């Protein structure tokens, strides 16, 4: 889905 | 207490690539990152100069194509509660795991960072953490399988590291989040 990170919100790179 | 550490390498500028992906450059800005650990293969001081704009503390080991021959072959650093080892990896002949565990004991580190394969990998064994950030430019290697640009951000607090692995996949920056806790 999406993941919050220290550099912003991004799509998850997980294949699932 | 809380430290953001940027981990990247194998840029190969300017022989194989000329810049970091523009979407990565938009995320890498000054004022956030406390330390930079670089696996090498910059390959020139121009990319060293770029990293120093991002943080006041840059640590680099010598890749097999770096122009600066004064860079150390390996480095051990202590950040907070963690001892971190750093080597470019073109010396690791079977990223082989029996060799990595040996290197972990020789450096006596909690975390071992290496590169040279241009393939992002990260795994934990017996409460030690092994990171390869890949190539931040997506630079070609020998016999490659595609080669996605990638770099790593470590969020270090007390005895926990939360690692964010940024990858340029298609048109998007995509991330995987990893937790590593040590006893």
């Amino acid at each position: 889905x999406i993941i919050d990170t220290p550099l912003g919100v991004f799509l998850s790179s997980l294949k699932r | 207490d809380r430290m953001l550490v940027l981990v990247l390498g194998d840029l190969h500028i300017p022989h194989r690539c000329n810049s970091l992906p523009a979407k990565f450059k938009k995320l890498l800005v000054p004022g956030k990152i406390q330390h930079i650990l670089c696996t090498g293969n910059l390959c020139t001081k121009e990319s060293y100069d770029y990293l120093k704009t991002l943080a006041g503390d840059v640590h680099i080991v010598r890749g097999d194509f770096d122009e600066n021959l004064n860079y150390p072959e390996q480095k051990v650093v202590t950040v907070g509660q963690f001892k971190i080892g750093l080597i470019h990896g073109h010396q690791v002949i079977p990223g082989d795991m029996a060799s990595l565990a040996l290197l972990q004991r020789q450096f006596d580190v909690d975390i071992l960072i290496s590169g040279h394969t241009h393939k992002f990998e990260a795994f934990e064994h017996e409460n030690k953490f092994y990171i390869n950030p890949g190539s931040a430019t997506g630079a070609y290697n020998a016999l490659e399988t595609n080669i996605i640009p990638s770099f790593v951000l470590m969020d270090i607090q007390a005895s926990t590291v939360v690692t964010y692995v940024y990858q340029l996949i298609g048109d998007d920056v995509k991330v995987e989040r990893i937790e590593y806790k040590k006893p």
